[PDB]
């Protein structure tokens, strides 16, 4: 026997799957046996998402994370309140039908709905913090709703929307944190060679982690950062590229303003063994920032100053800079590879959600009827997924609060703009090293203090 | 096989993933996996000889400005995408063209100038105001529109006669 459900006139839910309406990959979902939804109209996505049968964890996550490009907030809601309030079939004279229909459809189906609300209200309450209306509604439905087997679950999703509405410790001991010239309080002595390398990385690498952490899904579903609303809608994502950006200036700007060759050679050794420690740390953010200011125009050209950077700092340099080449296809191996704590470089994952979003159509259309192409919204769903793998595990580090304070006020360009500042880097590339056939100048030297490196192991044992 | 490391550079907001997207892409399938290698990875016939296009499109990385010097190193042939809908990315482009000079240590590097056609807003970059600066700069000018797939083929493969007229050279 099949189940026989009221008919679509009445209730929308009821009709039933055809090609018209709903359409799969001809593949099954990993670990649990469920059909992969390639598209739907609307009705027959918010069918399987509270769908009787079996519940679908991996299909809610991926809705609630993607919905907004095809459904309003306020849409979705009245979607699932209408999916919720199921009546019964007509005649049958009086109850065979009716208790089987009502334990094996309406109750589940109403608990699905529960779970998407539980979900909704948990992971994206952002949806709520921007519509009021959308959070008045929703708790207006949540105390609408009435039976014994919903109680706990209602009373769940009460206490979640409560906690809502409202305004680190290690595993075991952190390293020693670690110190050169510049000695603990003495903020003002602080720079590239005064401070340790080792805690440099250190430092950075617990600023660039949280960075890295802040970052929602909702700044990035929908190309958010591209647009003209991106500061308002993806403040977090932009704090976080401007800190990197601000490094890389910070590392060319160090080079090219120490004019006197030797000092110069020190800068730029100190650097790569500042990328030594982030590849340790895996803060492949960190790696890349030095990567780009080596490879930036006013730094590249000095091979004065490279020709005396010795061989083993040569090699690293050399490694880190392979792991850009062919699109990122060593970084991608080895960030594949290892464990967390790490701190990926975000710039791939917003090339491929872009490019994701771009590159395939918003609408399948089958028999001249238009469905939603779920397939497009999974696919960003896998990568603001892969984002938040790395976002869960911190690093077991010690925050020194002053080295903090100096990379979080690090201000490289100072009141001037980007061209006149990278013009002002470059001409200072070409003073310090002129373009052959001219001869080498001699400059001065610059630092009063010892230039050689404590190098980049640590201190003291444990 | 030639194998031909092409870059594009543009303001964000201008279509620049669709014009690479619509190249790679079959010209009847709306599908594209940027994840896999086949994605950027493209052998073509140009002139009676076969070749291998690399392209490098990082869109969506347009904030991490000091990474621009990096990503146009790795190239050889440059095409400079703007929006005929977008003033701002068209006054750009100058800045684009004088960056890869810098980077490349060249006056005369392989360039194309592309002017995308997407969706609305209307056209505000007059074609001619396009070729003028194209003529001023020496260069290529070629106008695409990325839904109708027209132009596409022609800014890449004319990018390619460049790069093939500098090497004889
Ligand atoms: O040796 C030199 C300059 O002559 N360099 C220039 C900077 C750089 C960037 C990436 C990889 C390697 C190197 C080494």
């Amino acid at each position: 026997e099949q189940m026989r459900l009221p008919s679509a006139d009445v209730y929308r839910f009821a009709e039933p799957d055809s090609e018209e309406n709903i359409i799969f990959e001809e593949n099954m979902q990993p670990k649990a046996g469920i059909p992969i939804i390639k598209a739907g109209t609307v009705i027959k996505l918010i069918e399987r998402l509270t769908y009787h049968m079996y519940a679908d964890p991996n299909f809610v996550r991926t809705f609630l994370t993607t919905y907004r490009s095809f459904c309003k907030p306020q849409e979705l809601l009245s979607l699932i309140i209408e999916r919720f309030e199921i009546p019964e079939p007509e005649p049958t004279e009086a109850s065979a039908e009716l208790k089987r229909f009502r334990k094996e459809y309406i109750q589940p189906v109403q608990l699905r709905v529960l779970n998407v609300c539980r979900h909704w209200v948990e992971h994206h309450f952002y949806d709520f913090e921007r519509d009021a209306y959308l959070l008045q509604r929703m708790e207006e439905f949540i105390g609408t709703v009435r039976g014994k087997a919903m109680k706990k679950w209602v009373e769940s999703i009460t206490k979640i929307i409560q906690r809502k509405k409202i305004a680190i410790t290690f595993q075991s001991s952190p390293p020693t944190v670690e110190w050169h010239i510049s000695r603990p309080g003495h903020i003002e002595t602080f720079d590239l060679l005064t401070l340790h390398p080792i805690e440099i990385a250190r430092q950075l690498t617990l600023l660039e982690s949280d960075l890295y952490r802040a970052v929602q899904p909702s700044e990035l579903v929908g190309s958010v950062w591209t647009k003209e609303d991106k500061e308002i809608n993806s403040p977090n994502l932009l704090k976080m590229i401007r800190h990197t950006t601000n490094l890389t200036l910070w590392f060319e700007k160090c080079i090219v303003e120490t004019e006197n060759l030797e000092e110069r050679v020190a800068v730029v050794s100190r650097i790569i063994e500042i990328l030594q420690v982030f590849q340790e740390l895996n803060n492949f953010n960190g790696v890349l920032e030095v990567v780009s200011a080596m490879n930036s125009s006013p730094v590249y050209r000095l091979d004065h100053t490279f020709e005396q950077i010795p061989s083993r700092q040569k090699k690293i340099l050399e490694e880190a800079h392979e792991l850009s080449e062919d699109h990122y296809k060593k970084y991608l191996a080895k960030l594949r590879s290892i464990n967390p704590p790490c701190v990926p470089f975000f710039g791939i994952y917003l090339t491929n959600i872009l490019k994701t979003e771009e590159g395939n159509p918003e609408v399948l259309k089958r028999h001249g009827k238009e469905l939603i192409n779920f397939s497009k919204r999974r696919k960003v769903a896998e990568i603001t997924g892969e984002i938040q793998q790395y976002q869960n595990q911190p690093y077991c580090l010690r925050v020194e609060s002053d080295i903090k304070r100096f990379f979080e006020n690090l201000n490289p360009m100072g009141n001037s703009m980007e061209k006149e500042f990278t013009d002002y880097l470059f001409n200072k590339s070409l003073e310090i090293e002129p373009r052959n056939p001219k001869p080498l100048p001699r400059f001065p030297k610059k630092y009063s203090y010892p230039l050689k490196s404590p190098g980049v192991r640590p201190s003291n044992p444990r | 096989m030639t194998e031909y490391k092409l870059v594009v550079v543009g303001a964000c907001g201008v279509g620049k993933s669709a014009l690479t997207i619509q190249l790679i892409q079959n010209h009847f399938v709306d599908e594209y996996d940027p994840t896999i290698e086949d994605s950027y990875r493209k052998q073509v016939v140009i002139d009676g000889e076969t070749c291998l296009l690399d392209i490098l499109d990082t869109a969506g990385q347009e904030e991490y400005s000091a990474m621009r010097d990096q990503y146009m190193r790795t190239g050889e042939g440059f095409l400079c995408v703007f929006a005929i809908n977008n003033t701002k990315s068209f006054e750009d482009i100058h800045h684009y063209r004088e960056q890869i000079k810098r980077v490349k240590d060249s006056e005369d590097v392989p360039m194309v100038l592309v002017g995308n056609k997407s969706d609305l807003p209307s056209r505000t970059v007059e074609s001619r105001q396009a070729q003028d600066l194209a003529r001023s700069y020496g260069i290529p000018f070629i106008e695409t529109s990325a839904k109708t797939r027209q132009g596409v083929d022609d800014a890449f493969y004319t990018l390619v006669r460049e790069i093939r007229k500098h090497k004889e050279k």
